[PDB]
């Protein structure tokens, strides 16, 4: 689940496969700027840390 | 923990662009339009909207 | 292992050699961006932007 | 040997505020700051990188960065990175540049312009280390153990890492047209300007030398220099030129490493 | 506290500090410390530079 411990989980340091879960989304530019906006809740690691 | 890679904006001037999906991890792709981007020297892209 | 075009290589032996760079520049460059893919890069590029 | 920092140029990005509280784009913008060493140590990523002159020799007084598709050098001294208080500046390579800043909820990086103007960025940024062990000590001490840590070192060697590089888009300006009577001219200097107007059929492509209009005004051309020949960044403040994307590998530089901390 | 110095004549600082407790809050609901590159635009009030 986004935001706490095994918000992404990889089943092996060196495998490939990856599942990523935190409810990334974008927002609308603002005028007259190129900046590609979007909001993101922060990682579970740090805060199960 | 985590990292969020963001490239670069696609800005097509005079036309519309078409999202496309991949196979990424929480993957996220959208298009807004109307936009009039600006630049350090001039706003490119001279159609106005 | 690398490709450009129809010549399929090995990239530690470009066809450019040498100086690839200094040569043509951009004719470079765009080689350079259709090998990110292929495993053989690094000495790719390693040969790619060296030359005395 | 290699000398890969000769398909990279300085670029021109919008930094939130240049230290005054205004916004504009300045060359010494600030992309992400990593923190994974344990002792406290960032990686402050410029836009303008810095250890290699104008002329893409290796020297240690020398920084580029960019200036309206142009690229000067400045002295290596005058870089200042502050938080709080005041940092301490360890590594200089590339874009990146390694300190060690009292605690603080910003920073800052600096330096003089060709004419000795400071170029500023400002970020926020929660900076509040915590030495590895049970105490929360300031500085080290004379008399005591030896816990290992983890820490960013000065080796320039295989890293195993990646920026992703293009090239860069197709930078527009004004300053190059010049209304004289009824026709207007196009400056030069190796930019081949590419121009698009709207009077009498006007005229799409792209030239090399100067060119004369004679038919309609200022309002209806325009330049958009196209440079190419040398690989930018991949940074979201600056546009590409083509969808599917053509994408680059550079390694950079400052691995993390173990050592042992007092 | 702040205080305000410049140099004299001879090169020596004149100063002189006051004992003053600044702490100032942003207008919002957010003590936010510097403004960032996407947000709300809020009314508020300065200092202008016109001396009209
Ligand atoms: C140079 O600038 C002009 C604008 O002054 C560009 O012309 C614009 O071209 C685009 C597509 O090429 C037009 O978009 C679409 O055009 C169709 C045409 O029927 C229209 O039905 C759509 O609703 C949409 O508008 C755009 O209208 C047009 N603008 C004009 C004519 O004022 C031109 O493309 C630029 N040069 C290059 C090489 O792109
Ligand atoms: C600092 O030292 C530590 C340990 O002294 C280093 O961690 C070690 O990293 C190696 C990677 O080469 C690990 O080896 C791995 O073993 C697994 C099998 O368990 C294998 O699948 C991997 O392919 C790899 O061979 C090693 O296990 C690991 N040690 C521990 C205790 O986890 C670390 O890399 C050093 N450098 C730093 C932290 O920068």
């Amino acid at each position: 689940q986004p935001g706490r411990f095994g918000d992404i989980q990889s089943r092996t340091v060196e495998s490939n496969d990856l599942y990523a879960n935190t409810a990334l989304k974008l927002a609308r530019p603002s005028p007259g700027m190129v900046h590609v906006p979007y909001t993101q809740t922060p990682s579970g690691f740090k805060y199960w840390l | 923990e985590y990292k969020t890679v963001v490239p670069s904006p696609y800005v097509k001037c005079c036309g519309a662009s078409e999202c496309s999906t991949k196979e990424k991890p929480d993957y996220q792709c959208k298009v807004y339009t109307g936009v009039y981007p600006f630049m350090w020297g001039g706003a490119y892209c001279f159609c106005d909207s | 292992m690398c490709v450009l075009a129809n010549a399929t290589f090995p990239c530690f032996q470009p066809p450019c050699v040498p100086c690839c760079y200094e040569n043509n520049a951009e004719a470079t460059l765009r080689m350079l961006e259709d090998n990110v893919d292929r495993p053989g890069y690094y000495d790719l590029l390693q040969a790619a932007l060296t030359c005395r | 040997h290699f000398n890969v920092y000769k398909a990279t140029r300085p670029y021109i990005a919008y930094c939130a505020d240049c230290g005054a509280g205004h916004s504009c784009h300045s060359p010494v913008a600030i992309e992400a700051v990593r923190s994974e060493a344990t002792d406290g140590m960032l990686k402050i990523q410029f836009s303008a990188q810095i250890g290699i002159d104008k002329s893409d020799n290796h020297d240690y007084t020398k920084i580029r960065y960019a200036d309206g598709h142009a690229i000067e050098n400045a002295v290596r001294s005058s870089l200042k990175v502050a938080t709080s208080g005041d940092c301490f500046v360890h590594g200089t390579m590339g874009h990146f540049i390694l300190a060690k800043c009292p605690p603080g909820e910003f920073l800052q990086v600096s330096i003089q312009d060709t004419r000795n103007a400071v170029r500023a960025c400002r970020i926020q940024y929660h900076h509040d280390p915590q030495p590895v062990g049970r105490e929360k000590f300031t500085i080290r001490p004379h008399y005591g153990k030896e816990i290992p840590c983890t820490t960013y070192q000065q080796t320039t060697a295989k890293t195993v890492e990646e920026i992703d590089m293009h090239m860069p888009p197709d930078t527009p300006d004004r300053t190059l047209l010049s209304q004289q009577s009824g026709n207007v001219k196009i400056t030069v200097g190796g930019k081949k300007v590419k121009y698009n107007c709207t009077c009498g059929t006007g005229n799409v492509g792209t030239t090399n030398s100067d060119m004369t209009i004679n038919t309609c005004l200022i309002e209806q051309c325009h330049v958009s220099v196209t440079d190419h020949k040398k690989w930018q960044f991949n940074s979201p403040f600056v546009p590409r030129a083509d969808e599917p994307a053509r994408k680059g590998k550079v390694h950079i530089p400052f691995p993390l490493d173990n050592i042992t901390c007092r």
